[PDB]
């Protein structure tokens, strides 16, 4: 079963970011994508009223693995491929940026 | 047509010592773990262990008792002038003798005759940084005569050919590996220590009797720094359902909750810890409850610690006194200093993400051991251990003495500022004054260790014993002398135990530890000897190119996958968890790696690499693809069936490997390797025993002890020696009946006996069980005469 | 934020065909090694279950298929940057992984096992 | 056997399975004091016997329908002395010391064992060959040269 | 030390039945009818259950040992002395054992027939977590040799696998002589001072 | 998201406190003060079955596929030798060899009479 | 029974109980005159 | 001792006239008692004896 | 015996001579009648269903072996099992839960920074038998 | 060290046959066995004497504290 490919995009467009099991978010916030110029490293950053999202690409995984995301058709049997970087995303809260004295007693 | 003795070849070599490559390379291969270990102290990549060690001990801070006088609240907070003292480089010189002006070369022969030590000048570039490098002062300080190892990187004999060695009053095929200390040849004995960078699930009743509600179950990883210094981290499962992190600083043990040490490494959520330990096996009620105990317990005990910085500050505040990191260092700095110096040091600094992943794996392995999913790893077994080489041990104690040396400089400055006040740190005069009031003779401190074997240290290293690290390289005969450099001890601490499991000869030792060569009585099963073809790892290479090969072979990255447990295969390279795969694919990667390993077509995969695959089992060992490349590893050559080429195997990976003894015993679909010769499983002395496969087991063992106590040949360069006592057989003879390996070790250079006409007869009546008769006329003719 | 240095913001982002009607839509994820060229291949042979075979310029590959957290971020507009995919959070319909496979040689027993 | 346990809202999380497990292996259904297990070995030299892993004569005295109360042997000398007297304990010493030697196929004359037993039972009690048993000896010089 | 051509034929024939014994005993302890094959997947799963338990392995070891030792006793009873080339009084090795001058018929049988099953602390040879008794043998191998049963004699020689297993059992005794705190010194000193 | 007896936040991922310990009607996360509950969470239950090895008994041993106990009568020692018993005189005797005292010392043979059961230790 | 001085000198009680004691080492057992020691060698002719 | 773990103390230095003499006219340099071998089981020494003789000739 | 004359022997035993009128089956039944029987020995499985409502509800179900199985292996009746659970086991379980609640509220966690206790002639021990 | 004077077993002079033995192995290119036979060594005791001789004296002499280099 040989499946045909319609188009391949080597330019930044769509990205995938892993958080944790059971992540919902407000679904109205934006994520700013960044790029560095052999292999390009990507950085993700988002902002919310109570939360803040920060993501980056693994240096050991980027140079060795190349991730791609595609859309499949049930009748045409053609996939539209687009390169997507995997960003290890962490979420920081309002509770952060809290600290005591540098030297205590 | 025969397996003859070289008579014409022998006598020609006796008169003509070769000017090219020395004969009998196996003899130099016997002292390979000793010389190699000491060679890696200065030579090799990263500038040697000694330059790495001074790079790890870092700075030593002290502040001047002087005010700021600024036109203020800054004055009260002002600690004074900063003084950060460290050591950038470490130099070792070959033995020399100055007479004050021009230096002259001093050879080992001289040191023996003079009844002195074969010392080399130890130099180290001291860094005197003031107010965080606003003015730096450097001085190459002479730190005494460091005893140098013979035929090593810093010995005058290493280049010398057999001809040159004889012309310099040494043996034609001089092995080395020892130190000449006050005329006595002393060697650092090899030790059996826990395999580096591997989580070990262990059941110990010792863990229970230490604290309250402590179980037998626990995990133990022996993390090793690039400078070969070790730092063991232990995980404890409490009956409450709590997990605690055990470690050691100075000579004291410290306990911290694992959920605290996890949150200090990198910013994570409680669910990130949950996904990190519990994978797709979310329905496992046993795990569901235990993890709730950890997370709720941390929230109950430390509700204030809500971010990575607060956790680091809480850690810094409680350890500011023990880690001595003060008085300008913040609790955030001290907190990180604790982490970088204690938690999984094998992954090192700028690898907190790697330390976090490895810690979660240890918790899951701990819970698999409690439940019973995983069988406990045996520390006494050869598969879960490596060999601490003398040269590495020497480098560790050296790193300790230079740390002490820097502490003493600060101690002198503290004495100065607490009395007469003297002057400032920017003046070179003051530095020179402090430096000559400090005991800088590290050479004598290192000479002491080689003269007593007593380990004097502030940390005590990652070792149990404190004595017998050094032994006299007894040269009563060559057989005893060569066996010293192939002898390995479990530890002095293990000798005083009622346990017999430690002394038991195990199948894990096949081809690594000799089954015959072990003493009778008290050192039985403790004082082992390696196999003649066994080798020990001196360093590692191409290790950084292997994750790229693994990721291409289908290994899913651990940072994106987020799934852990014995249900899936864990891929690790020198304790660095790189990814996750299925157990089916796990073997496929392990088999394909070995194929490209023996093939010289792959540049990033070295032949000396250990591919430790552990298949899934019902209540067996914890599964995974634990690869190794590091130092101290036990290695042996075998013939790999496909391609018909040499392959290097370790004791960890061998357990699941099918290696046929003889090529005629190779069974289809159940064999992957074959032995070159079965003689590879025995020691040098064990191989030398004629027809040993026809003698009863304890008689072959007793012969090793006998050949060691025989009055044979201790050397031929005796007219340039001055040893306590030597035993010399006058009429040495070559055996008619002999193993061919006798020639491979050139044992004809040192005859141990004589060929005699022996009659199995009961005639005289004076011979019976423990008594034998010697011929008078034979004795009168000089038979068995010695001096 | 602004940090780190040498990183420039992504202003231009290409269009993604996202609808999710109902004769239904399918989103696929594929893992590929750095050695293979994606622009060279214009057709990929893939079938259901783990069983797959592929050969691209002497090198052999296998496409591992698994049924079963990752979050997909699709661009709504070039100026709106990236947003979380949703229909009613979103999950991939089918997940694939390309693994490089090597053929190990069969042991020549007639040559190695000698009496 | 099913039973429900109700705890307070402040009691929160607890590992009940591990708690139950430990109490089950601690709970005794039936136990006869000082006795753990009674086994049936092969008849010793033709004698039909039962070997107990504990000592309580008074309890076995109630099992007269199964056991011959006039032949109930025991290795515990002190227990035999307490219930049956000094002469019975004396006989237990000579038999028990003989069992130690007979197992290693070593023959020691009973004249030796009888003398040793009589010396241990000289005070009507069970004295051992040590500082305590010696206290009742006339020679202070013998005592001084011991410890 | 030599057996006659007739006596040596008997030795090889009785030891030829010992190959089946390994799997036969393994099939008995595991409880499997019609004697299942050595490579059976259910048998290999059943032998794993035995490997993880100290008691279960004990039942397997004691059954296999009793069966292979019965094969040993047969070899010895047939070959010695009715199969020895040189016979008593001329066979001095045989003579010394019978006279009580030195040695026994057990030592004589290890020399001329077979060493037998190498017993380690009451059981057979120790086995790894992988189910292998040596890297040479198959995991969960149902063979007498794999368990430590030495068919070889000291006259003909012993195979490397047998050599390593003999090394284990040989050392085992010397280890016990090193770990034995019990001394008769103080026990006798206490009796003599009170009985002098 | 809710798993077993644990309840996790959907925004940050921090483990939420027990609703019984804090005030009624409403619950909030420690990291971010999030709006909870929905009351649809329901009273959670966790089924925890026993370690099955937690109760080692003679009956449990009789239940576990593989032979766990040997027969009283069917009890055999080592190999048999033609050495006569010094107690009764039985020609058959079970043997076992070991190496005691030293590697210089001769081999020690342990005998067991098949007739009575007499243990006999002799070196030569 | 005496205060610690910055191994102390042994008292007369210590002299009578140095190791095994004066009674065991020099009364119950003693070094003797008119005695010799040597390695034994076998002899069937005596 | 031989290379087979058969150590023994020198009981006496026996004269060659009193020593047993071979058909060849050789008297042994060392005499080992036959009662040493049945307990030790050092057959390696026995094969070493006929190998050493074959190699000397 | 000789050296300590111990009243507390390591392996105390009793040899009970059985009559001729008592059969081999009767004697084995008698052995079971005296042998100490534990609750663990008759239990097959324990299922705890921890449900938190309103109050921590713990549904403990004791799945034993078959009635005829343990009655033929331990000489224990169902009536004998009822008395032990209703009088001993519940009182022992309640005392264990109360003790675990106190132990939880007593020490909140281990002390950080404070040192804890460590986990764990030389030539004479290094000498072989000939030495 | 050097070739022993007389065979340990019988007493047949062997010391004059060492240098002659090497000449029969080098120049004459004979085997070990035939070379010993031509020297007049038929008893296996006399045979092993020269055959089994090491001659460590040549190795020992290379260390001379009386001559420079
Ligand atoms: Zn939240
Ligand atoms: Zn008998
Ligand atoms: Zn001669």
């Amino acid at each position: 079963s040989e499946i045909e490919i319609e188009s391949v995009q080597d330019q930044p467009s769509v990205a995938v970011g892993s958080f944790f099991k059971g992540f919902r978010a407000p679904s109205d916030t934006t994520f700013d994508l960044y790029k560095k110029k052999e292999k390009d490293e990507f950085v993700l950053h988002g902002e919310n009223e109570r939360l803040e999202y920060e993501g980056y690409t693994d240096s050991s995984s980027q140079a060795s693995n190349q991730y791609v995301v595609g859309l499949f058709n049930p009748e045409k049997k053609s996939i539209q491929l687009y390169k997507a970087p995997v960003l290890v995303s962490k979420v920081v809260s309002k509770s952060s940026k809290n600290l005591r004295g540098p030297k205590i007693k | 047509r025969t397996a003859d003795f070289r008579t014409l070849e022998r006598e020609s070599r006796f008169i003509n010592p070769p000017k090219d490559k020395s004969a009998f390379p196996l003899l130099q291969e016997a002292v390979q773990p000793h010389i190699g270990s000491f060679n890696a102290l200065t030579e090799g990549p990263d500038g040697g262990l000694l330059n790495l060690g001074v790079k790890d001990i870092g700075e030593k801070v002290i502040f001047d008792g002087k005010p700021l006088n600024s036109e203020e609240i800054s004055n009260s907070g002002y600690l004074g002038n900063k003084l950060s003292v460290s050591v950038e480089q470490v130099s070792i010189a070959k033995p020399m003798s100055n007479d004050s002006a021009v230096e002259r070369k001093v050879y080992p022969s001289e040191s023996r005759q003079r009844l002195t030590s074969y010392r080399g000048k130890l130099l180290l570039k001291l860094k005197w940084s003031v107010n965080n490098g606003e003015e730096n002062l450097f001085e190459v300080r002479d730190c005494g005569g460091l005893p140098v190892m013979l035929q090593s990187n810093r010995c005058h004999l290493n280049k010398m050919s057999p001809y040159e060695l004889v012309q310099h009053k040494e043996e034609s095929d001089e092995i080395g590996g020892y130190f000449i200390v006050n005329g006595i040849e002393k060697l650092i004995r090899m030790l059996i220590v826990q395999r580096r960078n591997h989580p070990m699930a262990i059941i110990r009743p010792s863990f229970a009797n230490r604290g309250a509600s402590y179980s037998h179950y626990g995990i133990q990883i022996r993390s090793v720094r690039p400078d070969q210094t070790s730092q063991t981290n232990v995980l404890h499962y409490l009956n409450d359902g709590q997990v605690t992190f055990r470690f050691s600083w100075r000579k004291n043990e410290y306990l911290v909750p694992v959920v605290m040490i996890l949150k200090a490494l990198c910013h994570t959520s409680d669910r990130e810890i949950f996904d990190g330990i519990i994978g797709n096996d979310v329905k496992d009620s046993f795990l569901t409850d235990r993890l709730e105990l950890l997370l709720r317990g941390f929230k109950k005990r430390y509700p204030h610690l809500q971010n990575r910085t607060q956790v680091l500050q809480y850690l810094g505040d409680k350890f500011r006194v023990v880690f001595q990191a003060s008085p300008d260092q913040s609790d955030l700095e001290v907190g990180q200093e604790v982490l970088d110096r204690i938690v999984l040091v094998h992954l090192g600094k700028d690898g907190s993400q790697d330390k976090f992943r490895m810690l979660l794996f240890m918790i899951r392995k701990l819970y698999s051991l409690v439940a019973g999913e995983c069988s406990p790893d045996n520390p006494d077994a050869t598969q879960h251990q490596e060999v601490l080489l003398g040269g590495f041990l020497y480098g560790m104690i050296l790193k300790e003495k230079i740390d002490e040396y820097l502490q003493n400089i600060i101690a002198q400055v503290r004495m100065d500022i607490n009395r007469g006040m003297a002057i400032n740190f920017k003046d070179k005069r003051y530095m020179s004054r402090v430096l000559m009031r400090v005991n800088e003779n590290i050479g004598s401190k290192m000479q002491y260790f080689l003269s007593t074997g007593n380990l004097v240290s502030q940390s005590g290293l990652d070792l149990q014993q404190v004595s017998g690290y050094t032994v006299v390289a007894e040269k009563i005969n060559f057989y005893r002398f060569i066996s010293h450099f192939r002898m390995v001890h479990r530890g002095s601490f293990f000798a005083q135990l009622k346990t017999t499991t430690v002394r038991k000869l195990l199948p894990e030792s096949w081809g690594f530890l000799c089954p015959v060569h072990t003493p009778d009585g008290s050192p039985c099963g403790l004082l082992n000897h390696f196999a003649h073809k066994c080798r020990i790892s001196t360093q590692q290479s191409d290790v950084s190119r292997i994750p790229s090969i693994l990721y291409s072979l289908g290994v899913a990255p651990a940072s994106h996958t987020f799934a852990a447990g014995p249900s899936l295969c864990c891929v690790q390279i020198d304790g660095k968890i790189i990814g996750w795969v299925s157990h089916e694919q796990g073997k496929i990667i392990a088999d394909t790696l070995r194929y490209w390993k023996v093939e010289g077509k792959t540049p990033g995969l070295p032949i000396d690499l250990e591919i430790g695959y552990v298949p899934p089992s019902t209540r067996g060992q914890y599964p995974g693809l634990y690869l190794f490349g590091g130092h101290s590893r036990m290695l042996r050559p075998v013939r790999y069936l496909p391609l018909d080429k040499e392959d290097i195997v370790g004791p960890f990976e061998q357990v699941y490997m099918n290696i046929a003894v003889t090529p005629q015993e190779i069974q289809n679909n159940v064999h992957t390797h074959v032995e070159f010769t079965p003689t590879n499983i025995l020691s040098i002395l064990a191989n030398l025993t004629p027809f040993s496969d026809f003698n009863q087991s304890p008689r072959n063992m007793y012969q090793c002890q006998m050949g060691k106590q025989t009055m044979g040949t201790p050397g031929v360069a005796l007219c340039h020696r001055s040893d306590n006592k030597l035993y010399r057989l006058q009429t040495g003879q070559t055996p008619i009946v002999k193993a061919n390996l006798y020639d491979d070790y050139g044992m004809d250079n040192f005859p141990n006996g004589f060929n005699a006409v022996v009659a199995v007869i009961s005639y005289t009546g004076y011979d019976m069980d423990d008594a034998m008769i010697i011929n008078k006329s034979a004795d009168e003719r000089g038979f068995g005469y010695g001096t | 934020f602004s940090i780190p240095d040498g990183f420039k913001k992504c202003k231009h982002l290409k269009n993604f065909p996202l609808n999710g009607d109902n004769k239904q839509q399918q989103v696929w994820l594929i893992k590929f090694p750095s050695n293979v060229d994606i622009s060279k291949l214009k057709s990929l042979p893939v079938d259901f279950e783990s069983s797959t075979t592929m050969t691209i310029d002497k090198h052999d590959y296998k496409i591992m298929d698994d049924t079963d957290n990752m979050t997909l971020l699709v661009p709504s507009e070039s100026k709106e940057s990236l947003k979380i995919a949703s229909t009613a959070p979103l999950q991939f319909d089918k997940v694939f992984s390309v693994s490089e496979t090597a053929k190990i040689p069969a042991i020549d027993y007639s040559k190695v096992r000698v009496p | 056997c099913e039973f429900k346990l109700e705890l307070a809202a402040d009691t929160e999380k607890l590992l009940m399975v591990n708690i139950v497990e430990e109490i089950c292996r601690k709970s005794i259904i039936r136990q006869i004091p000082h006795i753990d297990r009674c086994v049936h070995p092969e008849p010793e030299n033709g004698k039909r016997v039962l070997v107990t892993e504990g000592v309580n004569f008074q309890a076995m005295w109630d099992q007269e329908a199964f056991i011959d109360v006039d032949g109930i042997t025991s290795n515990d000398v002190a227990a035999v002395l307490k219930t049956y007297g000094v002469e019975a304990a004396r006989n237990t010493i000579v038999n028990e010391i003989n069992n130690v030697f007979s197992r290693y196929a070593i023959s020691v004359s009973f004249r030796h064992l009888d003398l040793i037993a009589d010396m241990m039972t000289r005070q009507g009690t069970y004295l051992a060959f040590n500082r305590q048993g010696m206290e009742t000896s006339t020679s202070s010089f013998m005592k001084m040269s011991y410890e | 030390l030599r057996l006659t051509a007739e006596g040596n034929k008997w030795r090889t024939d009785i030891l030829k039945t010992s190959v089946d014994t390994g799997r036969e005993a393994a099939a008995e302890v595991t409880n499997l009818d019609k004697d299942t094959p050595a490579d059976d997947p259910e048998l290999l799963k059943r032998l794993q259950e035995i490997l993880r338990d100290n008691n279960k392995s004990g039942i397997l070891d004691a059954v296999t040992s009793s069966k292979v030792n019965a094969i040993t006793s047969q070899v010895v009873s047939k070959c010695v002395p009715d199969g020895t080339m040189k016979k008593f009084p001329c066979n001095s090795m045989q003579a010394m054992a019978l006279s009580g001058a030195k040695g026994s018929n057990v030592n004589v049988s290890q020399i001329m027939c077979l060493l037998g099953q190498q017993a380690l602390e009451g059981r057979r040879v120790p086995v790894m977590v992988s189910g292998k008794t040596l890297p040479s043998f198959k995991p969960y191998e149902t063979d007498a040799m794999a368990g430590g049963y030495v068919k070889g004699r000291f006259y003909s020689g012993i195979k490397p696998q047998e050599y390593y297993f003999h090394c284990m059992a040989g050392r085992e005794g010397l280890i016990d002589t090193a770990v034995k705190t019990s001394r008769s010194g103080y026990l006798q000193r206490c009796l003599t001072k009170q009985l002098e | 998201s809710v798993v077993g007896s644990l309840i996790f936040c959907l925004d940050c991922g921090d483990l939420l406190e027990n609703p019984n310990a804090v005030l009624g009607s409403n619950v909030e996360c420690s990291q971010c003060k999030a709006i909870y509950p929905k009351s649809q969470f329901s009273n959670l239950k966790v089924v925890t079955t026993t370690a099955d090895d937690a109760f080692p008994s003679s009956l449990r041993a009789k239940k576990s596929v593989v032979k766990t106990s040997l027969k009283k009568n069917e009890l055999k020692d080592g190999a048999t030798i033609k050495e006569k018993c010094p107690q009764c005189g039985n020609e058959e005797m079970n043997y076992h060899t070991l190496q005691l005292r030293s590697a210089d010392e001769g081999a020690t043979v342990f005998y067991t009479c098949t007739s009575c059961g007499y243990k006999f230790r002799t070196n030569n | 029974k005496a205060q610690g001085r910055t191994v102390p000198i042994p008292g007369v009680k210590q002299a009578l109980e140095k190791k095994e004691g004066l009674f065991r080492k020099h009364m119950m057992g003693k070094r003797v005159n008119y005695a010799a020691r040597s390695v034994i060698s076998p002899d069937p002719n005596i | 001792s031989s290379r087979h773990g058969q150590k023994g103390v020198c009981s006496r230095k026996w004269p060659t006239i009193d020593m047993p003499f071979s058909e060849t006219g050789i008297q042994p340099d060392i005499i080992i008692n036959p009662h040493a071998f049945p307990s030790r089981m050092t057959i390696g020494m026995f094969v070493e004896s006929l190998a050493g003789k074959a190699g000397a000739l | 015996i000789v050296m300590t004359a111990s009243a507390a022997i390591k392996t105390p035993q009793m040899t009970l001579p059985i009559w001729n009128d008592v059969s081999d089956e009767q004697a084995d039944t008698f052995c079971k009648s005296i042998s100490k029987v534990l609750l663990s020995e008759v239990i097959d499985k324990v299922i705890v269903t921890e449900t938190t409502g309103t109050a921590r509800s713990y549904v403990i179900h004791m799945r034993f072996f078959d009635n005829n199985e343990y009655s033929e292996e331990y000489d224990v009746s169902k009536e004998e099992l009822q008395n032990v659970i209703s009088n001993q086991f519940i009182h022992l379980l309640e005392a264990a839960i109360v003790k675990e609640i106190k132990k939880q509220k007593r020490t909140t966690g281990p002390d950080i920074g404070v040192a804890v206790p460590r986990l764990q002639n030389s030539k004479r021990l290094e000498e072989d038998n000939d030495e | 060290m050097i070739v022993p004077v007389r065979c340990f077993s019988c007493g047949k002079v062997v010391g004059d046959k060492w240098e002659s033995y090497l000449n029969l192995l080098q120049e004459d290119e004979l085997d070990e066995g035939t070379a010993l036979s031509r020297l007049g060594l038929k008893r296996y005791c006399c045979r092993r004497m020269i055959l089994t001789h090491v001659d460590l004296i040549e190795k020992f002499l290379r260390y001379n504290p009386l001559e420079k280099r």
